[PDB]
């Protein structure tokens, strides 16, 4: 209940602080976003979505999005430093993914991973 | 709330220490040290030596620990005293005392980059340090980094290029920073810098200098002294530039999200400007509610949330100007079919928020332009 | 701790962030962090520089903002993750000038490779730091292919090569690149002790006379970092050309081109009487050759202090005496392990006789005398 009583604020700062709309990171400088994005790493390191209660854990998700595609890679922190990042990431996305009731939530963040995989595939291999 | 954010609250070394904050020509600083380029490496090497160590101090530097009681003042937000800074200011001091001999002469264009480059740190530096703004305004000629910066706005107010346009953005990105990080006391002292604002309130300024210098004249009129001082200007009380830049609209390439955001300072300076006691009202409400009634419902876009808001606090100055002053109502006969057009659609549109003001509302019930016309004959139509 | 981990932190920052790291080298973290690098460019590129660049600069915002906690590792030192960050700029540097000494050896160029190596010699006074708080970095290094880790490649590299001559420049980076390497050795374990037996074979040419007494010292503290290991220990002798011990005792011996004060001398007996106990604590001419030259050197020491008594008021007086202690120490261990002690130390077995009564004054003289080393100096007797 401590969690429920400030849920939907939390999402909402969340959605806020991190619109859906490009350039929402130029507002906010990379240093400070970088280290929110190694908070979300250790954050998936505790394996949140299974040890936290509300799955509404979709604004978590919600924020990864807003790292992974709106915002670039190599600007926050290196491309090395985030790539290791979202590798921890996907590797706790996976172990909650062994075991859960619905996907909705989980679902898109590994399509945007894979998507930014199949983008930078393609880059190296831009004309073979 | 142990750490205090040393590290966030510190001169932010990681930002300090990052990539250009500025749009490309990257820079990082001693970079600028292994740049060997007032007009000598003598004292130039001093003044690299003085930043390496305030470096060395800021990140050493512990002023505020676990709650930060001493920071003390009328100041909200005191960042904390911070003395490491100030070691750091001699460097930049050295680096724009040689951008304005190059800017005073009719020379070089770096160091104009390297110019702009310490701009930007004089913005992370008056970021995170009460006690060095207060050293930076207090210390005629006191501080003479600060008189040579009211230099550079100046020679940026004419003959603008391109490497000025940014000393423009950066510069009052350090003022408004300054003037923001000061108390009400300050304002007074704040006033000589006051001065060089109307020359950036000139029809030449770009879009980005522009919202930059509105917030100035918000944090400036937030003074009792400032605000009339600022209003004693002849074209229009120093704000008919203001109001005709909203209505003459002179840059294409500006995205009217800048120019919401623009609007948005505007309107709440101008709210400021009430609460310390219209053709331009009437146009931005124009375009913002042509393109708001354009849209069915609520704005699902940010941005035309901010619209949104625009139009609330907009039609709230409206109701305002025209209680104060009766004279609102012929000041709008030249633009009344737009006001007839606008107030209730903005209206209606407000109505359609959810939420209620029952003041904004009631401003709503004031004004209430409708109709607009009598009827049209029919006859002969089209 | 994290309140001592972020004091560590910034220790760590602060060593990096300073005047030139090493006095005398006009070069800085900067001097690496933003470099114009004029002209290996292609394993290396201008665009990789400043990929690695970025990336040292990303590992620095971190360790400003660090909390790195704590048998294995000697001493906890941070484990800090934003050191193998700066392990990029570094690694970017290191290969450096080690690919242009490769080729400069294939040839058999200079005028860029000196400036590389004062590069690098900042780049290795950064590595120093970061291997005197970290333990991300200095456990990653310790897990090479077998092989080797890339940086711990790059360095052994340079370091035959400044092994191999003691030139201009491989004086000074080999006196840094040894820095370094005892820093990883006492931060090391058992398990990686093996993985310097490269480093073993690269050692001889370290300590051949020509070799400064700095370097040499810095070689003489690895290898009794190395003796701590049953594989590391037998690393010693039975090579009869010299088997980096019979070297060892000729410079001591005879000290070469001495270009040094006198305290700078017994720097290199004191490391040596302290290897030697840590062998002992554990038939050559590597058996016989340590007798004549500890020996020689308590004698030499005797007659310093001889010539002048007094009181133990000067920091070189007391090493003076404490290394007299623990060579005599070491002389008694000498005539324990061996019995031709007496019969093969004759050439300065006199030096010794005629010490002797005064060495053992100068031991009771001491207000703290150990025991062992009375009954010692007592067995001595004859
Ligand atoms: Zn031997």
């Amino acid at each position: 209940d401590q969690l429920k009583l400030y849920e939907e604020p939390l999402s909402k700062l969340i959605k806020t602080l991190f619109p859906f709309e490009a350039e929402a990171y130029r507002n906010i400088e990379p240093v400070y976003l970088n280290m929110l994005l190694e908070k979300l790493c250790v954050m998936f390191e505790d394996g949140v979505l299974m040890r936290l209660k509300s799955d509404l854990k979709a604004a978590l998700c919600h924020l990864l999005q807003y790292f992974l595609k709106f915002v670039p890679a190599g600007y926050e922190s290196a491309l090395q430093v985030r790539k290791v990042y979202v590798r921890n990431i996907c590797k706790a996305l996976l172990d909650v993914l062994g075991i859960e009731v619905d996907a909705e939530y989980l679902l898109g963040p590994l399509y945007a991973a894979l998507k930014m995989e199949s983008m930078e595939i393609i880059e190296e291999i831009q004309c073979q | 709330w142990r750490q205090r954010s040393n590290t966030q609250g510190s001169i932010l070394i990681n930002l300090l220490l990052k990539q250009p904050l500025i749009p490309g020509s990257s820079l990082s600083l001693c970079h600028l040290l292994s740049s060997s380029s007032s007009f000598s490496l003598s004292a130039l090497r001093e003044a690299q030596n003085l930043a390496f160590t305030g470096l060395n101090l800021v990140a050493r530097n512990e002023c505020s620990r676990d709650g930060d009681p001493a920071e003390g003042g009328r100041r909200a937000f005191p960042l904390c005293q911070l003395p490491g800074a100030v070691h750091f200011l001699p460097l930049v001091q050295f680096f724009i005392g040689l951008h304005c001999q190059a800017l005073q002469d009719l020379s070089v264009c770096i160091l104009e980059g390297f110019s702009v480059t310490a701009l930007s740190i004089l913005q992370h530096l008056v970021c995170h340090s009460g006690a060095v703004v207060s050293l930076l305004l207090s210390g005629q000629g006191q501080h003479p980094l600060l008189k040579m910066l009211l230099h550079l706005l100046a020679f940026s107010s004419a003959a603008t290029g391109h490497l000025q346009a940014s000393v423009l953005t950066q510069c009052l990105k350090v003022l408004v920073k300054l003037a923001e990080n000061t108390s009400c006391d300050f304002l007074p002292r704040f006033q000589c810098v006051f001065q060089v604002l109307p020359k950036c309130l000139s029809p030449e300024t770009p879009l980005p200098s522009v919202l930059l210098a509105v917030e100035l004249l918000s944090l400036l009129a937030d003074h009792d002294q400032l605000a009339p001082q600022l209003c004693s200007h002849s074209e229009g009380c120093l704000l008919l530039l203001l109001y005709m830049y909203i209505t003459s609209r002179p840059d294409r390439v500006a995205l009217e999200t800048q120019w919401l955001q623009l609007e948005q300072e505007v309107v709440w300076l101008l709210a400021k400007l009430g609460v310390q006691s219209v053709r331009a009202l009437t146009v931005m409400l124009h375009r913002q509610w042509l393109t708001v009634r354009r849209a069915g419902g609520p704005p699902r876009t940010d941005q035309q949330r901010r619209t949104v808001r625009c139009l609330r606090d907009t039609v709230l100055l409206l109701h305002g100007l025209s209680q104060k002053d009766k004279l609102f109502m012929m000041h709008c006969v030249e633009v009344l079919h737009q006001f007839d057009q606008v107030m209730p659609g903005v209206s209606m549109l407000i109505r359609g928020l959810p939420d209620v003001t029952d003041c904004e509302e009631a401003a709503l019930d004031d004004l209430c332009a409708a109709e607009t016309d009598v009827e049209d004959p029919e006859v002969e139509c089209g």
